[PDB]
């Protein structure tokens, strides 16, 4: 039983299943791994059919004692975490459990930080400094940096980034424990905790001239954020607590085209409280053109939900109807 | 004696082609349970 | 030429001609050329510049700021010494390293060095060195250690002076159509000791024929009279008294108990007096020895 | 005029002697070096380099001073020149 | 008499100043030391440690020199002790 | 270890001449003295040689700072001329 190691039984195990097999097996290994065997299979010598046998046959016995499990390893975590605790809750922790896979060098950490902390660490930086940071960076990450420099240093890099002629090793090397001695910070992990979507909901609650002031205030500070937190402050759900008189108002104000696009994204009970309120025929013909015309973009859907939005506010403050948290409760 | 050590060679040469063709279709059933058993093999390389 | 002297002016006439230096200098330059083929994989030219023995303060006046001062010693001389990267020679070195074939034009506007950029400064640093040591080695051996680096001019102060004179040794390097420069620069003092041996290189067989040259040379020089005198006594007296000296006047005089003999005014000697032959004698009791 | 106080530094000297650098090398403790010169001759005094006049050594009172035998003059001045 | 061609000690001070020993204990490399005089004042030509004339600096062919304002008066003397 | 003051003084040059030049010194006369312009001038304790250091301007002050401390070789050399 010749000294055959573990690495070159592998690389025969490799070479024996087959070319589709072996992608397949690599789209599962890790960079190193992948080097390891490569440089295994590089220097590779001939095989004997009894050492083959031997190989091919242990293999057998580790694949029978071992396989088990390994269904949706990564998929089963996002779709329970979606399942279970919302959209943005599923993304928070899988963002989180995917970040607890730490780094091996602070190249990698400057992917994970912030790109404002990139962008004041590195300004200061070398040209080709920056050009050779940049390229192993995430492409979005590279450009989120890139939108902060200065118009002449992000020209400057961007030129490098084009005529790169590669990197010496050493110097590398020498980048990288520089880059590792600075990251060496205990976490930098920014906590998301807070920000958009949670100021609406705030301003949900309290007192109508409190909101209205401070909505006001947002405006002058800033108009699109403005137009964002209400926007986000509304929400296209509440509408089914709008109660039926409402739509009854509403209908004589949208009209049929920018309902029938809007409806497309609407849930079914939404859409059923809209249709069961109005005329049969009515009912019935947008029904038809609902389930008859084909997909459309969801971008034209949200412009026709935000003008009948408008429509829905410019009615309110009318006071021709009543947009309530608190359900109405009959009895 | 020489006829013997050939038909040897053979019968071996066609179990493992015979497996081979098992460890074929285990590989495209489960690539991860063949990969992550490869795995298991280049940890335990180092011990 | 009857003008009023003022301060501030530094009119510090020290002209020589350090030919071993220039040699030094062109061993040097040879070897930092390999040295930088070695780490850029390409092949640079150095033209050596004429030594500028010039004040330190008109040497730091020209340097451009930010740029690299490397402080270094040269063991066994006293003093600190002073190694001098232009961020241009950065500049192109560090784009050299890092994959950039140099075509780009090279902008300097100003700025700090990082620890990366120090890195490298820290390599070409430890070759221009070891290429320095190994120049000297052929005529005075040293070793060479880095101490420390600066940005700034302030922050070194190589000499106790401003008005000190430095010995300042310009290098301009060149890499295909980017041009680089880069100093050394070493206090006067420092090499004060090896003055005689900076000025003339005019040898080549020499580790005993020194030895040889100089017991030839003492041995020749034991062959000179000097001049020997003994001040008897020491009587301080007003410039009226000696107008108004006469003869047969007696000068009083603290009694020497020691007689010091010099040459030429230096002391050699401290002896008592006394007679022999009926000649005046001195017996000596110790030599000025320091 | 003014130049009456001048403070000056007169100086006696006790002999003279050509000595090369090996003796003087080779000096030792207690070993004796003769001068020029004779017992009894005249010792030479001397300011800032500069002849000045001629003494001996006296006793008077316990007290060994001076005694100028003679003062220079230019002819003398050069003959020991 | 004109016993006269006798050399002597001509000295220069630049300045004077009263400091105790700590203060020349601590004095280090490339420390600086105040003089008691205004700069532009004249200075004192000494003659054997003695005083005789006053005048400030001057540079004759890289070589230095003094310009004498005031030789002879003793009236103001005692004030310099 | 004392605490006893001592007068610093600051020296510009020596100068060897004989009184000639001395009796002839007037208002104006030109005078050179033994040290070039340029080297250090010459800081003394009571009249004794310590150190040598270069002159500067503080203040409208005269000031000297201290460049390095003399050798016995150089006092020596410095005595002899």
């Amino acid at each position: 039983m010749s000294n055959l190691s573990g690495t070159d039984k592998s690389v025969i195990l490799l070479m024996t299943i087959g070319e589709d097999r072996a992608a397949e097996v690599f789209k599962h290994l890790s960079t190193r791994e992948v080097q390891a065997l490569s440089t295994a299979m590089a220097n590779v010598r001939q095989i004997s059919n009894k050492q083959l046998t031997d190989v091919l046959s242990e293999f057998e016995q580790e694949a029978e004692q071992f396989a088990a499990l390994n269904i949706n390893a990564n998929e089963y975590l996002r779709s329970v975490l979606v399942k279970a605790l919302g959209e943005e809750r599923a993304s928070s922790l899988l963002e989180d459990i995917l970040e607890t896979r730490d780094t091996t060098s602070g190249i990698e950490t400057l992917n994970f930080m912030e790109p404002q902390s990139a962008a004041d660490l590195i300004r200061d930086e070398h040209p080709q400094i920056i050009a050779t940071i940049l390229v192993h960076l995430k492409r979005s990450q590279a450009a989120d940096i890139l939108a902060l420099f200065d118009e002449r240093l992000r020209h400057d890099v961007m030129l490098r980034i084009a005529t790169f002629g590669g990197v010496q090793p050493a110097a590398l090397a020498e980048l990288t424990e520089v880059l590792n001695g600075l990251l060496d910070g205990q976490n930098l992990k920014r906590s998301k905790m807070g920000g958009v979507r949670t100021a609406a909901e705030i301003i949900n609650l309290m007192k109508t001239q409190q909101e209205e002031a401070v909505i006001t205030a947002v405006r002058e500070f800033d108009g699109e954020l403005a137009q964002k937190i209400i926007d986000e402050m509304f929400l296209f759900e509440n509408l089914v607590d709008v109660d039926d008189r409402s739509i009854q108002r509403l209908l004589q104000e949208v009209d049929s085209e920018s309902l029938l696009i809007a409806l497309k994204g609407a849930e079914p009970p939404l859409r059923e409280k809209f249709l069961r309120n109005m005329s049969q025929r009515a009912a019935d013909i947008l029904r038809d053109d609902l389930a008859n015309r084909g997909p459309v973009r969801l971008s034209q859907v949200e412009n026709e939900q935000k003008a009948i939005l408008l429509i829905v506010r410019r009615l309110a403050e009318t006071g021709e109807m009543v947009i309530g948290s608190g359900e109405d409760t009959y009895v | 004696k020489d006829e013997q050590l050939q038909q040897r060679r053979a019968n071996q040469r066609l179990g493992a082609e015979v497996m081979s063709q098992r460890i074929r279709e285990m590989s495209d059933n489960d690539p991860r349970v063949v990969a992550l058993v490869i795995r298991q093999w280049m940890s335990n390389d180092h011990e | 030429d009857i003008r009023p002297y003022d301060p501030n002016t530094q009119r510090r006439v020290v002209r020589e001609r350090l030919q071993a230096l220039e040699i030094i200098n062109e061993r040097f330059a040879r070897q930092f050329r390999m040295g930088l083929f070695n780490l850029l994989r390409r092949s640079p030219d150095i033209t050596v510049g004429a030594i500028r023995i010039q004040p330190y303060h008109e040497f730091a006046r020209n340097l451009p700021v930010p740029t690299n001062l490397n402080l270094i010693h040269l063991k066994p001389l006293r003093g600190t010494g002073l190694v001098v990267f232009s961020p241009s020679l950065v500049f192109i070195a560090v784009d050299n390293l890092f994959g950039g074939d140099g075509r780009f034009p090279t902008k300097v506007e100003g700025r700090e060095f990082t620890h990366t950029e120090q890195r490298v400064i820290n390599r070409m640093l430890k070759l221009a060195l070891e290429g320095y040591s190994d120049a000297w080695k052929a005529i005075n051996p040293l070793e060479v250690e880095y101490v420390r680096s600066e940005m700034q001019v302030k922050f070194t102060n190589i000499t106790t002076s401003p008005n000190d004179i430095v010995v300042n040794t310009p290098f301009h390097v060149e890499i295909g159509n980017l041009t680089g420069e880069f100093n050394i620069c070493l206090p006067f003092s420092m090499i004060e000791p090896l003055r005689e041996l900076l000025v003339n290189p005019p040898l080549e067989n020499s580790r005993h024929e020194d030895q040889n040259w100089r017991d030839n040379l003492v041995r020749q020089v034991q062959h000179s009279e000097l001049e020997l005198v003994a001040n008897f006594a020491d009587i301080p007296l007003r410039l009226s008294q000696i107008l108004k000296l006469k003869p047969g006047d007696v000068l009083p005089i603290e009694k020497p108990d020691r007689i010091i003999a010099h040459v030429d005014g230096v002391p050699v000697l401290t002896s008592q007096y006394g007679t022999v032959n009926g000649q005046y004698a001195l017996r000596v009791e110790h030599l000025i020895n320091p | 005029d003014l130049i009456m106080d001048i403070p000056v530094k007169l100086t006696v000297e006790l002999g003279r002697t050509r000595m090369t650098i090996k003796e003087l090398l080779r000096l030792t403790q207690g070993s004796v070096v003769a001068l020029d010169g004779l017992a009894g001759e005249p010792l030479d005094i001397l300011i800032n380099g500069y002849l000045i006049a001629q003494g001996e050594v006296v006793v008077v009172a316990d007290k060994y001073g001076v005694r100028i035998t003679d003062i220079i003059t230019p002819s003398e001045r050069m003959r020991r020149l």
